[PDB]
């Protein structure tokens, strides 16, 4: 049973899906489960009472949105099962789970219990013929067409700098933080309350994400922007009322570089990138500096790459050629790589078959990934 | 003016406890320090004997095609060491890298023949644990007692990298019917010296009681004890330190303060506490 | 004898940093002519001192010491009492008292224990300080450990514009002992040194010591995180790479992955 395999690229913020050997993921939607706050009085209302994807985006105000996955670690397993069922259902894929092999993705260095429980869901609840979990950085390099280079990424949950050199993903040199787009959105929400405009509701939380996506920019010199007084630019909400954003827009994405502002000890994106290069061998450092690939949604801030280049110039040894490259479609970089990896004839060897899982168990899944 | 006898004792302490990646360099550093060679060269020769036994390092004898570790259990006493696998005596030169001019040895080896089957097994499991692994399973009578003494090591030294990882394993198995007694110590050492030093130093002492049954069973039972111990050791050595050192190293000094805010210097210089 | 000093420094860089005091004393026994050179060049754990008039501990360095006696930062006096010791200026002494008080609150927040000391020696173009800290771990626990600061700073005050070129040289001398988990006991000894320079404009609100402090805080957060990794980056790959039981099953897989990557390599291109 070697049908066209499916590539479900997981993520805390957004979840991508579709078939192998494709240019773009056809099925992209945000990873959450909306449920109705209000009392459904009238007959002929929205049926089901568990909303995922575009229906939930259309009907935000009704639904109490909650995310199942934080920092690449699922909290609510029943919610992720409903999301995966919605992916396979007629509203999105129009396929059965029994036909196609599965390509899953996860952030590196996660708890193994969650990886085991993920496999249990795919093999038992769904009747998958073969499963395969993989890295995000390895796929992003397959999407670009390079083998050597570091992959800095920044989704909604995790930020991790994975160094790879000619098909050798060093498991030891992988740096990681639990600081990312969701924490930046939460930090921007806190700043908007300091400005004046309070947002506490779960449906109203996605307006803060929309403001973060649209009206934000990362300054090169933060001390210079602190001394100067801001212009206070405007933005229209979904309702109609205008909001002067003020200094919150530029101080919000500083969290990624300065993790002390939220109140939690971490390295930072720029430190993690330097740190992933340093932990590798001495001969391979200069090739890793030359090939730095960006990925994820939280790398799309204005003057983000320029700030990363300046931070590398400050920390790294002098007289070294720095190059932070990036693809055009930074959001769909990991999925394209999975679609390429799935289309290859080698893919049959790597996967965990259902028969092999039934015989061995979790140990076979731990062996095949690394 | 320090006495010549004082100079040798100072040299001995450094040579007896030097990191094996750079110990031959440490000897060169002690020799490049003090002008005269003979005073250190004579003193180091005795230190090297005691030192190269505690390392469990093998000298390759020219025509064996394998590596025989050297310890206190191989020491014949006449400056020559046993090779219990190939069963030939060899003279180990302690300054120079090689050991040559071997001598065929012949002993009844009744206690020694039993363990050599367990030895040849152990090797295959050593090869399983390490990419490059060498061993020696000494056979000897100790004050009437009957004792197998397997040893394993691993040497991973590079000059350019400035890091050196070194493993040494000591394992004694006393044969007593039915119940046998085991004593073993397990020492790791890693050293990184770039932009400043970091050292890993370790050991685990283990006391175990085993029961003898068969040659196939005793060969696969001791190895099993070693396999589980050295994995549990490496597991703890890797997994505890990556997390627990991070928290205990943090319990001493925290990465950010108890407030989780970078301390304000303006606050420190114009605030008062107490009553 | 310049090579002897190079070897002496090379030897202290390879012997255990836990026994610097014993090995340095023996190294001076073996080379008595280099005694003055080694005492200046070889960094060693900081000595504890006690101010009897105030009833407080201070720390000892080469810079604060003048001859046989050491200026206490609390009383401004040397023990044993020297007749005409090398004191700072009355303005710098007042600044030095404010340094001690500021870095007292610094240490007490980061560690919540131990002892510190701060001494600033007067220069014509500048004011140059030493910030010593010594924190001991839990003695009752089997895991012993300490953390030691040696932040030396040099501030070049400019004439016009009120700006100041800072030059921080920071050493961090650590020894973690770990005796737990019923699996054995490991003792790890670190010693990284990092340099940082900066020109900052002087504020009337925040004095120059606060500007120095900001370098210490940022340096300590970075040195600590750098240290932290140099521990794992080596203790992980080196130890795991030597005795990995999962190396032999993954080696067969890696060889399969070698054929696979090679098939991927051709297909990535076209």
């Amino acid at each position: 049973i070697a049908n066209q395999p499916v590539v479900i690229d997981n993520g805390s913020g957004v979840i991508k899906a579709g078939f192998a050997g494709d240019q773009i993921p056809k099925y992209c939607f945000p990873n959450y489960v909306g449920r109705p706050k209000h009392v459904r009085v009238m007959a002929g209302a929205l049926e089901g009472d568990i909303f995922i994807g575009p229906k939930a985006e259309e009907h935000r105000g009704l639904l109490s949105i909650r995310y199942p996955m934080e920092h690449g670690i699922v909290k609510d397993w029943n919610d992720m099962e409903r999301i995966w069922q919605y992916v396979y259902s007629k509203e999105q894929l129009q396929t059965f789970s029994e036909e196609h092999p599965v390509l899953l993705t996860e952030a590196p260095l996660n708890p193994r219990k969650n990886r085991e429980r993920a496999a249990e869901v795919f093999f038992e609840t769904f009747n998958v013929p073969a499963l395969f979990i993989s890295m995000q950085a390895v796929l992003s390099l397959y999407a670009t067409g390079r083998t050597t280079g570091v992959v800095l990424d920044s989704g909604d949950g995790v930020t991790h700098a994975v160094p790879i050199y000619e098909g050798f993903a060093m498991p030891h040199s992988i740096m990681r933080i639990d600081i990312a787009g969701r924490d930046v959105s939460r930090f921007l929400r806190l700043y908007l309350r300091k400005e004046g405009y309070d947002f506490h509701s779960s449906s109203e939380f996605e307006i803060v994400k929309a403001i973060k996506e649209r009206a934000c920019y990362l300054s090169i010199n933060p001390q210079k922007d602190e001394t100067l007084e801001t212009e206070k630019a405007q933005y229209y909400l979904p309702d109609g009322s205008t909001i002067e954003i003020g200094p919150s827009r530029f101080r919000a994405p500083e969290l990624l570089f300065r993790p002390d502002l939220i109140g939690e000890e971490s390295e930072g994106i720029h430190e993690v990138l330097v740190f992933a290069i340093q932990k590798s061998d001495m001969d391979l450092r200069r090739t890793l500096f030359s090939n730095i690939v960006l990925s994820g949604g939280s790398t799309l801030f204005k003057g983000f790459g320029d700030r990363l280049l300046s931070e590398v110039k400050k920390l790294a040894p002098k007289d070294v050629k720095i190059r932070i490259s990036a693809p055009q479609e930074r959001l769909y970089s990991t999925w394209i790589g999975g679609s390429i990896l799935a289309s290859l004839d080698t893919f049959k060897k790597m996967w965990v078959s259902k028969k092999e899982y039934e015989e061995d168990g979790a140990r076979s899944i731990h062996r095949k990934t690394f | 003016r320090v006495s010549d006898e004082e100079k040798v004792r100072i040299a001995a302490k450094f040579i007896t406890h030097a990191p094996p990646g750079e110990f031959n360099e440490v000897f060169n550093d002690v020799r490049l320090l003090l002008n005269n060679d003979n005073l250190l060269r004579e003193g180091a020769a005795h230190a090297f004997a005691q030192y190269n036994m505690d390392q469990f390092t093998p000298v390759k004898i020219e025509g064996y095609e394998d590596q025989v570790l050297i310890t206190e259990h191989g020491d014949l006493g006449n400056s020559r060491f046993l090779d219990p696998r190939n069963k030939i005596s060899f003279k180990f030169d302690h300054l120079r890298k090689e050991a040559s001019d071997p001598q065929p040895e012949e002993v009844d080896g009744s206690l020694k023949s039993w363990r050599e089957s367990c030895d040849s097994a152990l090797r295959a499991y050593v090869k399983d644990h390490y990419s490059n692994g060498f061993c020696t399973v000494y056979a000897k009578n100790i004050d009437g007692q009957q004792t197998i003494i397997a040893c394993i090591e691993s040497h991973q030294f590079q000059p350019k990298n400035f890091w050196n990882g070194r493993w040494r394993s000591e394992w004694k198995f006393t044969i007593t019917p039915p119940t046998a007694q085991v004593v073993g110590v397990l020492k790791i050492q890693v050293h990184y010296y770039e932009d400043g030093n970091v050292q890993l130093v370790s050991h685990k002492d283990v006391q175990d009681s085993v029961t003898v049954s068969n040659e196939a069973q005793t060969a696969k039972e001791f190895i099993k004890i070693i396999e589980h111990a050295e994995n549990e050791y490496q597991t703890a050595i890797s997994e505890n330190y990556q997390t627990m050192s991070d928290t205990t190293f943090k319990a001493l000094r925290r990465q950010l303060p108890v407030t989780r805010t970078k301390i304000d210097w303006n606050k420190i210089l114009s605030y008062k506490i107490g009553k | 004898s310049d090579q002897q000093l190079d070897c002496a420094l090379d030897l202290m860089r390879r012997l255990p940093p836990q026994q610097i005091e014993k090995n340095l004393s023996d190294l001076i026994d073996l080379v008595p002519s280099l005694c003055e050179d080694l005492l200046s060049s070889v960094d060693q754990p900081l000595k504890i001192a006690r101010d009897k008039v105030v009833g407080k501990d201070y720390l000892l360095c080469d810079y604060n010491r003048d001859g046989d006696s050491y200026r206490s930062p609390w009383s401004n006096k040397y023990d044993p009492p020297l007749e005409d010791g090398a004191m700072p200026s009355a303005r710098l002494r007042k600044l030095e008292v404010e340094a001690n008080n500021a870095f007292d609150q610094y240490r007490d927040l980061y560690f919540e224990g131990g002892v510190s000391s701060v001494y600033l020696w007067d220069l014509d173009h500048g004011f140059a300080g030493v910030i010593l800290i010594k924190k001991a771990g839990d003695g009752s626990k089997k895991i012993k450990g300490c953390w030691d600061s040696i932040h030396v700073v040099e501030v070049q005050e400019k004439s016009s514009g009120r700006t100041a070129h800072y030059k921080l040289t920071s050493t961090v001398m650590l020894w973690l002992q770990t005796n737990k988990s019923g699996s054995g006991t490991m003792n790890l000894g670190g010693s990284l040194t990092r340099q940082m320079e900066k020109d900052e404009t002087v504020s009337d609100c925040s004095p120059h010591i606060a500007n120095i402090g900001r370098l210490v805080e940022d340096m300590e957060n970075k040195i600590r995180s750098t240290l932290n990794e140099i521990y794992f980056g080596k203790t992980k790959d080196i130890v795991n790479g030597l005795r990995s039981v999962d190396v032999i099953p993954d080696n067969p897989k890696f060889q399969q992955l070698q054929r696979e990557l090679s098939q991927v390599l051709t297909q990535r291109q076209i």
